């Protein structure tokens, strides 16, 4: 509903997100590759020290509105 | 030196605006090449309610050279040396691999992954790297790779007590 969150790069950039808690993080994912290009397999976000997995969903985590991710990159 | 004034700079900010869990100071003020971190696990994890301590140190010439990551207290993690010290691509000669425009908040995000998602494919560890694959393969039916996890954690509470830092 409504929220919108914010994604934080390692160059400093502030990546403004249109989101619901029923979302899942495999489909944030997709929600930053539409922006940035960057493939969500080699997308990982972290919040209070967590990976996020895919499959789960922004709600299990309580992430609440405009809660801030830090996107981090891995090829393997 | 630039060095100097870039240190300086990366401490101010990072003490601005922390990342979560980390706690950033100097060993001694009055040097800005050898820090100390202070590491808090997080809640819903093994690591919860521990305390750890590690060590960065700068050479003359960063950040055109690369910085050294050593653990005071003691890990069990396939990345992780004997010696404390952290094996992590961006700390060696893509933004995985150390070159001028990185700094230490993108080091520190690095290794949150690395705690959270172990490299084991070219691990400095195997011996922990096998164990965490087996217990990773076993969907949580193994526990001997949890239980050495549980301890160290368990015996930095010492260390905290000894600090004096109430952990939260
Ligand atoms: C073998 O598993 C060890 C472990 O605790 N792994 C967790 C991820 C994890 C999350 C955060 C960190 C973490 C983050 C920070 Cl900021 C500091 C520290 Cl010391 C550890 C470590 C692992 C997993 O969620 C684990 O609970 C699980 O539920 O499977």
């Amino acid at each position: 509903m409504g929220m919108q969150i914010f994604v934080k790069t390692l160059t400093g950039k502030t990546i403004t997100l249109e989101v619901e808690p029923s979302d899942t993080i495999e489909n944030v994912k997709a929600k930053i590759q539409d922006k940035e290009g960057i493939p969500p397999d080699q997308q990982r976000l972290i919040f209070a020290g967590k990976q996020l997995e895919d499959g789960r969903t922004l709600s299990d985590y309580n992430i609440q509105k405009e809660s801030t991710l830090h996107l981090v990159l891995r090829l393997r | 030196p630039s060095s100097q004034k870039a240190l300086l700079l990366e401490l101010k900010g990072l003490q601005e605006e922390p990342v979560e869990g980390f706690r950033v100071t100097l060993v001694d003020e009055g040097d800005l090449y050898n820090w100390e971190v202070a590491i808090f696990g997080p809640p819903n994890t093994y690591y919860e309610g521990g305390y750890f301590k590690a060590r960065l140190k700068f050479p003359i010439d960063y950040p055109y050279s690369p910085p050294a990551f050593r653990f005071l207290t003691k890990m069990w993690h396939p990345n992780i040396y004997e010696t404390g010290d952290v094996c992590i691509s961006i700390l060696h000669p893509p933004s995985e691999r150390w070159n001028p425009t990185q700094n230490v908040r993108t080091i520190l995000l690095s290794v949150i992954s690395l705690l959270n998602e172990p490299n084991t494919f070219s691990p400095a560890n195997v011996d922990a790297s096998v164990m965490y694959r087996k217990w990773k393969e076993s969907k949580g039916k193994d526990r001997e790779y949890t239980d050495i996890i549980r301890k160290q954690v368990l015996g930095t509470k010492v260390d905290a007590e000894r600090d004096g830092v109430k952990v939260p």
